[PDB]
């Protein structure tokens, strides 16, 4: 399961 | 009474029948299978059927429930097909089709020549190359064209045959986009930051555009035997360095054809990226004689 393939965000702008 | 308004996706567990453990998902698992009639014409039907671990959060339960749903209403070749629902009872139940090779990344490192599983055959050739990159294309044109935007592209949510063929899986992050032809993420959410756009990390906006972006990175992919993008690089590093102009080098001896529509991928403005159906035009004279015969981009459909 690549967990490491996403992360918490929102958007930077 | 409730039996008088069924479900028609509805299938009885017991026609339902587990053999092993095709993978893991973040949080349910995935088993391979055989159902008892569950397509007209087929007594039997080799099955992969996903779960939901009884500790599963609500969040990924409303995402497991999405996945499902946007899946009801698709029927293209090259997008993995939903066959049925098993609810009455627990654990509830999947069924898709079942995809003999698994997930492309997976796949792609089998055939690396030191690979401890390799199934005793050589890495993708150009010609296998432009294949998948057209299977993956058409699919993702079927899914554009029912105005859908995938928001999750990579290799690991790529499924591949027995026979070899490529096709969109994994939904969960799908979203429609029929009205406005964009989706704007609200608030914090776990996205594969390696596989998006750059408007999509600055805004939290995602297209058919973006969707295009993460096709390019899938093209890395497949050309590296799925090495990690950005090997060397913290999610927050990619971020920065998308946002920036930054993109991936050209994997070693990538062929020159396949380096051209990473280029047209890659592109900052997203309006200026190819769409899926310009994808396969590019490629549809150098494919299986019977891909006319199953691509959405062939068909009627496709008006
Ligand atoms: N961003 C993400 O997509 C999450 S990381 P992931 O590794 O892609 O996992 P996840 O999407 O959460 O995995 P999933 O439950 O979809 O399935 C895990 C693995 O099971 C195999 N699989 C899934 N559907 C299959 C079908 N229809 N036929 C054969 N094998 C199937 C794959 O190996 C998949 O990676
Ligand atoms: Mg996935
Ligand atoms: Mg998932």
């Amino acid at each position: 399961p690549a967990t490491g393939d996403f992360m918490n965000m929102s958007p930077v702008g | 009474s409730s039996v008088f308004v069924p479900d028609e996706w509805e299938v009885s567990r017991e026609k339902i029948t587990l053999l092993r453990e095709l993978g893991q998902g973040s949080f349910g698992m995935v088993y391979e299978g055989n159902a008892r009639d569950i397509i007209k014409g087929e007594a039997e039907t080799r099955v992969a059927v996903k779960t939901v671990n009884e500790s599963a959060s609500l969040r990924e339960r409303i995402e497991f429930l999405n996945e499902a749903s946007v899946m009801k209403g698709f029927t293209c070749h090259h997008v993995v097909r939903l066959l049925g629902v098993v609810s009455k009872g627990q654990p509830t139940l999947v069924v898709m089709e079942l995809m003999a090779h698994g997930d492309l990344k997976s796949y792609l490192r089998s055939l690396r020549p030191e690979a401890e599983n390799n199934p005793g055959r050589p890495p993708p050739t150009l010609q296998e190359m432009i294949q998948m990159a057209a299977e993956i294309a058409d699919g993702m044109a079927y899914l554009n064209a029912k105005k859908f935007v995938h928001r999750d592209l990579a290799a690991r949510n790529c499924m591949v045959a027995h026979d070899f063929t490529v096709k969109i899986g994994d939904f969960g992050m799908t979203r429609d986009i029929y009205e406005t032809d964009y989706y704007r993420k609200g608030g914090k959410g776990l996205l594969p930051v390696r596989w998006m756009a750059p408007e999509s990390l600055k805004d939290g906006v995602f297209t058919t555009s973006s969707d295009m972006w993460s096709f390019g990175v899938v093209l890395w992919e497949i050309t590296s035997l799925a090495e990690q993008p950005y090997q060397g690089l913290s999610n927050e590093q990619v971020l920065k360095f998308v946002m920036d102009g930054g993109y991936l080098d050209q994997p070693d001896n990538c062929p020159e054809r396949v380096t051209d529509l990473m280029r047209m991928c890659w592109q900052f403005n997203p309006k200026m990226r190819p769409t899926f159906l310009e994808i396969v035009n590019l490629l549809k004279d150098d494919l299986h004689p019977s891909f006319p015969e199953v691509s959405f981009f062939h068909s009627e459909e496709n008006k």
